[PDB]
């Protein structure tokens, strides 16, 4: 009696081919899926990144962590002051807080800012500080993608010709003036019958500063706005002017009104436009109309050394204060960056303006010590290659790959069968 | 028919591997038994694709570095790279499926030596799944002691 | 010397799968007949190769997407780019091919089972391609039966 | 009797090594081969692709489809008119057709501009319109290969200072103007005794016309060009000069005597050069010598969006009449632009002009479900990863790559022997 | 317990391939020689091992051509693209071992056929490696003849 | 009997997984290892490439193989002569050897420059010629890693307005001048009651040189420095200056003084500044203060059409004599080039400063005709993929890739066990 073992499938059993034959089965289990995404900021190295912060990320403040987004383990690695911005440290408006913000990392979180927005009801003349705020947090982050540290140069080199002049001063900033720009003035200078000679002054980006390095510097080439030329000749005459140059006179920034028509809003009476430029280190010339004359003094310093898309995150105040969105759109129009935005308001924990549920939840990835890839939609770990969307730029590290779930390929369970050869 | 070909089945019907014999007086109709207790097996196909995971761990843990700088997605780079990499994985299934495909159809091979080493050379290997057992020398329960059914 | 192994031929000769016989009366010269009508080959070897494209047409799906916008053709890097994929296609090549030797050897062995199992067991497995068979117990059209050559 | 099955080869049989054993055969079928390539236009995807045209691609033209080198279900996917070309549109020379383009597709085919040809023989002081013409078209598909969509913006925001001049007329322009730019003349300015008062003149390229959004435009900066001084002095006083800045006041384009020399060819008299500069959005000032004033009045708006390379196509007229190549050289020197030619001359349908075969055989890609690459070399389908030359670039999609035949892989076939071990 | 499965030993004790016996006048306890001169084997070996380089000097020819401008390093990029090529050689490895694995294995089986066909059929294949002599019809220097031990 | 052949392992036998079972075995040998890295200079292609070199690479040389570094089946490879250098040639200071360079090729060697040291002792009012030295060859090295081509164009198209004028001599230039620039004076501007009439002149980069294309041309933009105003009119009137406008009129290089400050060196007296920039071919325009007036007349013609990244080799003297690193620096500030730089100094075979051994064996990768990588670590052949350290960019071809050995993976070898199914 010849006794065999015979192999038999049914019409719910399904074959699977391989290279060296093919296999029986019932079921499939999926080789692999996708890897779940984060909200918010995080990063894949944590010895190599820096935060800048404010009151939100600040320790020494007398009421951490109820005044915290962050743990303190995260919050070692800030440099942050209680009321600071790096625009306000730009600028040092009069008493306001003056933190010479450095570090290096290549990974870089910025959640600062708000200690400057409308609400801070500087005067001194300005434009529309929101847009000297976005301009200028651009250039900044236009220049962070790049480098490695960054530190404040807290004071430029410079110098005037005019040896009768004096510095400003004005009941609209607080009875003296900015830190920078610098203001400097001639008394007698006098639409009528007197207008002065020409003032000039110079001034160095230097090429590093302390153990910083600068390939890169940000500043304001700031300039006066006024409605007209008769507005403006009630003080100088002529046209108003003011005007950089490098070392070979090439012109960088400034407004001179003898090439190009007037823009100042009507009746604003005088303004000022802060404006910033990325320059090289180097000696900047100056150029002014007789009575006064403006000048750099700060600037943010930076390598070009490298670094990584940086992650910007969203610094406004609760409801009830005066916020903006500048370093959101300045976020948003700038290459390599990456913003972090709540979905509800800001709802403090010591204040109401410290301490918010979202926030912490959203900063808690600064945090881990496995974070894989960094990416505007979020963050992920190394679980798989695979994510159900697309993971959204600018992103950095071991960045997953959406494919559509019908594609990822699947291995065979439960009952199995193999086969081989044609059998025939 | 034993072990290198696969046979089907309609309407009900349980799939799997079985028991069987053939003929008798001259000649026989065959009568296929209710599977055996094959144990051994299920232990294997859970050894088995258990072990795959190596594999899978190995691809799970390649994912390359990357760094765009830029604000709008790269849709068509997305998935041309993302269909590289589907692609990459096809085969890498194509092979743990041979090597199972290869390693369970070489341990369903080490499955009927034990039935063809028991009683022997009373078996006389028609080849693996299946052999040639006279009604002269062994009987009944000398075929309750070997086929275990 | 009987399907684990190739042998070769010179001058004329064809090649392939034969028929061949051993000794006799002490000792024999061997005698090899011209092929057995081993149609059932053909008719795999049909459906293999017939197969491959399965993987061939997968290979050829599979086309990443590029965009240049520069007006002078980037040599190295397209012949990185297209050494890489002729490289990729090479392992390819290397697997269908196994995937046939396997198959192919998987199924010569799925026809010298037809021979071991209709006369035995008088046939007495020599291993594959190969049997030990008596004139004794079994002759000249029990012998034109089984081998059918 | 032992009896077995032996295997044995030929000279004339070859193995071919697996990663599983090996196999023995006489013959091998390879397992690709090269993708054919077609000359001509064509698209990868159908339903994101706009064309520009003329009456060569308009079905509304009475002489449809022998007049059209397109057939219907294509010439539905352009924006044409019948004389239209997106130059015309640029300036509108009187007695032109005026056409407003407007389209939005990744894949853009630019088929047209013959009608502004020499043949036009538009004069208006044209300094050499093919000239105009190649500088023209190259910002514009310098702009369409980083843009979605297109459109004339047909009246730009434009003001005067001057309230006495008035607008300009030649014999020479059918004795009226350009739509774009515009001319302004003073009356009273005679070089004997009077020289008049300087012109301003400000204009404004919008951020957005109507659906279409405005990153960046196409305008014309155009000044006049005089043999010399004496010349010019004949008109003016001194230098002629006319010039373009920004709101910050730095200069773009124009020309300004007092700085560089003159460069009108002898005896031609008054002449204008129209160069074409990429401007983003934004206010734009304008100082001229008294007696003129010349203010762009048109642009062509582009998003910074994205988009695919283009495929501009060889528009000239047939035999008979005066074309040029402008927009040929325009397509070579510009990156990310494809061209089309023909490899014989126009030989139309209905006129001589309209329905060549060879062109309606090279634009018949336009046409298909099913193209998947769009190289300078023409274009394919998927059938192989390989071509048998090189896909010159420009190019994009699923492009093929050229290996040489010996390298293309092969399988074996015919009688097949297998091999394992070393059979020893 | 005979080709298709490998066991271990402690302490000191060698390695390999050896000679075995089984019974007796029931029952048995087993008895193991010193090898065999088993020499077709490391012919056989070093024959294999000699074969991979033709995958492996195929790994070695692809290395693919790049141009950077750049005077600092792209270390993640170098390392991804390092971490992309280990990849890849993973699974060259993984085959160059299963095509030896296979040949190996199927030479093992190219050496105890050997065996079964010189005493035939004495033999009786227990499968391969192993089989069943009768000391009835076969005795000692039949013995020494065909095991070669 | 039962008799079978049982395969056993030890505590010294070790697995390996295969897809298609597995396998035993004591030892393994690795599948790869690293590929040596070789220092110094060498090429991929041995038959497109081009050096440019000096008496260290000239054949003619009457002390040849001695006054060599390299073989001469290399030496035939370079355009070299005994004391000629790419700067000297820009300028053909008096009396000093005038070598038209000129080669194709895709990788280029540049192995010269030390014939213009300090020690040159080049006077001629150079302000600091290692400076005018570093901006030259860097604008070089700029523009041959995107040229196939390279020659010198010893004469362009010039001419002066004035007519009175005259050119000059220095007894500090030999008591003649520079080949370039050209340098025009006026005899009658007279500080005390002459000032002469503005010099105009013009200059053609030209769009081909004999049988080299002419896309980008390396030129020098020369100046004059004073230390002051007072300084200078002891010779001019008011303020200095020189300037170079395109033929549109925008002002590309120079030194006006009427816009930035002075900055000559106290009491250095009158020096000039040789800064290098790259301009297109084009007709541009000079205007100067009356007496002086300032021309380029050389250049270094480049294509577009491509190159490899660069080899620059360096070229001082022996101790014993002046030299200086300008061409390091020069090859270290800018992409895509590469330094080469000896451990020891350079000790000379038939000179001191002719045929050292170092330079010798670093060269002599010149050299072989199996090179396939070269990193600015030195170059490699292709063995492996793998390189124990990183291959240090700028490279370019076939290059390795740095893994950590541990990475490697390794092949069975010594006696081995197969091994398959779960055995049980
Ligand atoms: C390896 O070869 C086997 C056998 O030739 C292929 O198996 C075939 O697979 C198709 C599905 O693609 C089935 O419809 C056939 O019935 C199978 N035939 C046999 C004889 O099994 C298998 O496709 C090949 N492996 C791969 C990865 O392509
Ligand atoms: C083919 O056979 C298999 C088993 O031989 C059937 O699977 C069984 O399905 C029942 C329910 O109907 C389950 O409770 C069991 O767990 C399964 N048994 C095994 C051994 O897996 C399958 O349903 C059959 N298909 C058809 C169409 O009859
Ligand atoms: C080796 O053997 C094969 C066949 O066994 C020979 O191929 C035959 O060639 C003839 C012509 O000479 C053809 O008409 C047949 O179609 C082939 N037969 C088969 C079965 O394929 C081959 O010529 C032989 N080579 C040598 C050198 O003798
Ligand atoms: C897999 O292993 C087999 C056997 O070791 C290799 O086959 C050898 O291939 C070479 C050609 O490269 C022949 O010259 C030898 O005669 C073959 N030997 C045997 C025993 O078949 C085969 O090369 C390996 N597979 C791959 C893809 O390299
Ligand atoms: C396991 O067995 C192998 C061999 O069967 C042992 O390897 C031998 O080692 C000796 C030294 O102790 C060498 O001189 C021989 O060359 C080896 N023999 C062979 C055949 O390779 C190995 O030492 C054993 N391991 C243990 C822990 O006993
Ligand atoms: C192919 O399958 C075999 C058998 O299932 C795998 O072998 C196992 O490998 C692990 C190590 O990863 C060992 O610890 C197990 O003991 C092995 N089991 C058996 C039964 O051999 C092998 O891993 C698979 N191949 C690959 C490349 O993953
Ligand atoms: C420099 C300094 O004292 N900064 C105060 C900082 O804003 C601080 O966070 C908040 O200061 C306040 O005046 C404010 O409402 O802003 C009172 C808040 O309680 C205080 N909050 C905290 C968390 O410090
Ligand atoms: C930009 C400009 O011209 N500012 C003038 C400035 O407002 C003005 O001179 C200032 O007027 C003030 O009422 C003021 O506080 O603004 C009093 C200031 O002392 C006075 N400042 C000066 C420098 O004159
Ligand atoms: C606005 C308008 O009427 N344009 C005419 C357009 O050129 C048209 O294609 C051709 O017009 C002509 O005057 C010409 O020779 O150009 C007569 C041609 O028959 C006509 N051809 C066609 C196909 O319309
Ligand atoms: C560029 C320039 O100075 N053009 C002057 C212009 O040719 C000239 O004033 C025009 O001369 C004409 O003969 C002509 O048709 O060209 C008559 C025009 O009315 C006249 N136009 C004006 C504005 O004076
Ligand atoms: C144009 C010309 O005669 N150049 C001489 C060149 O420098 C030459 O290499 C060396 O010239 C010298 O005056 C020198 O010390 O520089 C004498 C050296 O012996 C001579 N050396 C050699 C190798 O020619
Ligand atoms: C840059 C500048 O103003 N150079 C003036 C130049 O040194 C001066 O005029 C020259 O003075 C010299 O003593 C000299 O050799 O330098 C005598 C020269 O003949 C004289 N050259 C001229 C052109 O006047
Ligand atoms: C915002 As805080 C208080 O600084
Ligand atoms: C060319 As049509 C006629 O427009
Ligand atoms: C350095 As040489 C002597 O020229």
């Amino acid at each position: 009696e010849l006794i065999c073992i015979v192999q038999r499938v049914n019409e719910s059993f399904s074959l699977h081919s391989g290279f060296g034959g093919n296999v029986y089965s019932m079921k499939t289990e999926p080789m692999t899926g996708f890897t779940n995404v984060t909200k918010g900021a995080s990063v894949i190295n944590q010895k190599d990144w820096i935060g800048f912060g404010d009151s939100r990320t600040d320790l020494t403040n007398d009421q951490f962590p109820a005044s915290s987004d962050v743990p303190l383990a995260v919050a070692k690695k800030f440099r942050s002051l209680s009321g600071a911005s790096l625009m306000l440290s730009a600028f040092g408006p009069p008493g306001k807080v003056d933190y010479l913000y450095q570090g290096c990392g290549k990974e870089k979180v910025f959640y600062e800012g708000v200690n400057w927005s409308p609400e801070a009801g500087i005067d001194c003349f300005g434009s529309n500080w929101t847009q000297t705020k976005k301009d200028f947090y651009s250039r900044i982050y236009e220049a962070a993608r790049s480098s490695t540290c960054m530190t404040l140069v807290n004071s430029l080199d410079t110098k005037i010709s005019s040896t009768t002049a004096t510095a400003g001063t004005a009941s609209s900033c607080s009875s003296s003036w900015m830190k920078s720009p610098l203001w400097y003035a001639e008394s007698s200078v006098n639409p009528p019958q007197v207008c002065g000679t020409e003032q000039s002054a110079t001034f160095t980006l230097p090429t590093s500063f302390g153990i910083y390095k600068c390939n890169k510097h940000v500043v304001q080439l700031c300039y006066f706005v006024y409605e007209n030329k008769a507005k403006f000749n009630t003080f100088g005459c002529g046209d108003y002017y003011q005007n950089y140059y490098d070392g070979n006179g090439n012109l960088i920034g400034g407004m001179d009104n003898r090439v190009a028509a007037y823009r100042g809003i009507a009746n604003a009476g005088v303004k000022i436009e802060c404006p910033s430029k990325i320059l090289n280190p180097g000696t900047y010339s100056i150029k002014s109309t007789p009575r006064f004359l403006l000048v750099p003094k700060r600037s943010y310093c930076f390598d070009t050394d490298g670094g990584y898309p940086i992650q910007v995150v969203q610094s406004e105040w609760s409801a009830s204060r005066r916020s903006d969105n500048a370093t959101e759109e300045a976020c948003l129009q700038t290459e390599g960056c990456i913003f972090i935005k709540k979905t509800t308001p800001y709802v403090g924990e010591a204040d109401d303006n410290h301490g918010d549920i979202e926030m912490r939840q959203l900063l808690s990835g600064l945090g881990n010590n496995d974070t894989v890839c960094v990416s505007q939609s979020g963050y992920t770990k190394g679980e798989t290659p695979f994510v159900k969307d697309y993971l959204s730029p600018p992103k950095y590290g071991r960045c997953q790959l959406k494919t559509d779930s019908g594609r990822i390929p699947t291995l065979p369970s439960g009952l199995i069968i193999p086969q081989a050869g044609t059998d025939s | 028919f034993g072990l290198l070909f696969v046979g089907f089945v309609a309407g009900g019907v349980a799939g799997g591997y079985f028991w069987g014999r053939s003929n008798g007086g001259g000649g026989g109709a065959s009568v296929s038994s209710t599977q055996a207790g094959f144990d051994k097996i299920g232990k294997d196909i859970q050894q088995l694709r258990n072990d795959t995971n190596a594999a899978i761990e190995g691809f799970n843990g390649r994912i390359a570095h990357d760094e765009q700088a830029i604000k709008n997605l790269a849709k068509e780079i997305e998935d041309a790279r993302a269909e590289a990499l589907v692609g990459e994985l096809g085969i890498i299934r194509s092979l743990i499926v041979a090597n199972i495909s290869m390693n369970l159809k070489e341990s369903l091979y080490e499955l009927a030596n034990q039935i063809t080493k028991r009683g022997g050379g009373i078996a006389q290997e028609a080849g693996p799944g299946c052999w040639y057992v006279d009604s002269e020398n062994c009987d009944a329960s000398c075929k309750e002691y070997i086929f275990n059914f």
